[PDB]
């Protein structure tokens, strides 16, 4: 039995309705039980997932009002009547009538008010150094929407090489990102220049946020 | 309380074989199918396979993907789940679950996966097994962030903790980036300002696959 998710991800706002697609390659439906064997769990990340429907429409214990099942034989469907910052998350489905197989998924993420970053520097650590290695860290905290640009100026000159970026998931209190810049030369690298610029760049302004520090301090 | 909890993860070479285990407590467990479920970094869960209760002889049933390469068992005595997996390759790297199905022989009766375990990540590599280097990221107002860089390790996963998990409020910790073999991330929190330095602020790095750990108190410059 094929299982097929839809849509792979989308974006609403906290409050809004939603609704998310499953289509099996064959009837669900059990003649003998009278029950479609389609279930839905939610994986928010680096969690396990978790049980919410099963038989298609029945909720699971604990689980809110907030979700509902429906569909039968081969077309399913998840429905968040008003969702909320805790449903991050990607919701796949599985059918269990023949053997178990489970969906592409369907990722949910929240729109939400832009917010600027709050961006701060950070100068290698002495042991780091003591082992020859020098890691500048740019952290940008707290802002929306996701994309972002950093770049990195040392001694007033602009650097690309050596330039690492990684953001967070969507937060789950306040649905915002983070994301750090980590500029790794060699100890030595380092001691041959002293301004360490690192320039954020978003859409909540058109002048960047600078943050800047001198190794001889 | 239901508990699952899964074993053997790790490190991996290209071609050999692995074991995992799951252990079990708080139900009858040989009133239980057991399903395995993989998920790739990134990527959907996969169903791999299941080994069915007491009432229906403990019969295996496995996923087209995996037949003739994996192999579900169960301790009885014991309550452990058995997942072995033989010639691995790259394309099993994953974090494997064990899962509690459908117990139709005896009590309440419904078909989904009720509970699962924490997961374990495999992963296949002819790398090698580097544990993480864990240095402070500290400042050159009424808060400050701080934050452990971790550089250098292999394979993943690591994990952080701050306090010793009694920190845990403004903790961002961003997704692992892959570099030249090696992973790195970097874990922060915002604190009061009141907080530190006047108090004690540490992370606790965890790396599963080398089994250490490692705490890093974060000092002022
Ligand atoms: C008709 C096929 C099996 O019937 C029996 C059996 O012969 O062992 C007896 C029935 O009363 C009933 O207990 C069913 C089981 C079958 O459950 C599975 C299975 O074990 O293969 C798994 C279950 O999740 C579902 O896939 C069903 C499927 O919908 C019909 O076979 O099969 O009822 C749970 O076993
Ligand atoms: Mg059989």
């Amino acid at each position: 039995i094929v299982m097929t998710q839809s849509p792979s991800s989308l974006a609403v706002s906290a409050g809004e309705k939603v609704t998310m697609s499953c289509k099996s390659s064959q009837s669900l439906l059990n003649s003998r039980t009278r029950k479609n064997y389609l279930a839905w769990y939610q994986q928010k990340p680096g969690q396990s997932p978790k049980l919410l429907i099963y038989w298609a429409s029945t909720r699971e214990s604990g689980v809110p009002d907030r979700f509902t099942g429906s569909g039968s034989g081969t077309d399913f469907t998840l429905t968040i009547s008003s969702v909320q910052a805790e449903d991050l998350a990607v919701y796949y489905c599985k059918q269990s009538n023949n053997l178990r197989t489970f969906g592409g998924g369907t990722k949910l993420e929240i729109k939400r008010a832009d917010a600027a970053p709050t961006v701060s520097i950070f100068p290698p650590s002495s042991e780091q150094l003591t082992s020859g290695g020098a890691s500048v860290v740019c952290f940008l905290n707290n802002f929306y929407p996701k994309d972002i640009n950093v770049k990195w100026k040392i001694d007033g000159s602009e650097r690309q090489n050596g330039v690492l970026n990684s953001w967070t998931d969507q937060d789950s209190k306040d649905s915002t990102y983070s994301m750090s810049s980590t500029l790794t030369l060699t100890k030595d690298e380092y001691e041959r220049h002293n301004s360490y610029t690192c320039e954020a760049t978003h859409k909540t302004s058109t002048s960047p946020i600078v943050k800047s520090f001198n190794r001889n301090e | 309380e239901v508990m699952l909890v899964e074993s053997g993860g790790g490190l991996v070479q290209p071609g050999n074989s692995l074991r995992l285990s799951c252990a079990t407590s708080g139900f009858t467990f040989t009133d239980y199918y057991m399903s395995w479920v993989r998920q790739p970094p990134g990527k959907a869960l996969e169903w791999l396979g299941f080994i069915r209760n007491k009432a229906k002889g403990y019969t295996t049933e496995y996923s087209a993907s995996v037949k003739g390469r994996f192999t579900i068992s169960r301790d009885n005595s014991q309550s452990i789940l058995y997942l072995q997996m033989n010639t691995l390759r790259a394309e099993d790297s994953a974090t494997y679950y064990c899962a509690r199905d459908i117990s139709p022989s005896y009590g309440v009766y419904y078909e989904g996966f009720a509970y699962w375990g924490q997961g374990t990540l495999v992963t296949v590599s002819a790398a090698t097994t580097t544990a993480p280097s864990v240095y402070p990221l500290v400042p050159g107002g009424s808060s400050v962030t701080l934050g452990c860089l971790v550089k250098g390790y292999f394979p993943e996963p690591v994990t952080v903790k701050w306090n010793y998990g009694a920190l845990s409020s403004g903790v961002r910790t961003v997704s692992s980036v892959l570099q030249s073999g090696f992973y790195s991330l970097s874990s922060l929190v915002t604190v009061p300002s009141s907080t530190w330095p006047s108090q004690t602020v540490i992370c606790n790095v965890a790396h599963p696959a080398s089994k250490t750990e490692l705490i890093k108190r974060i000092e002022p410059r």
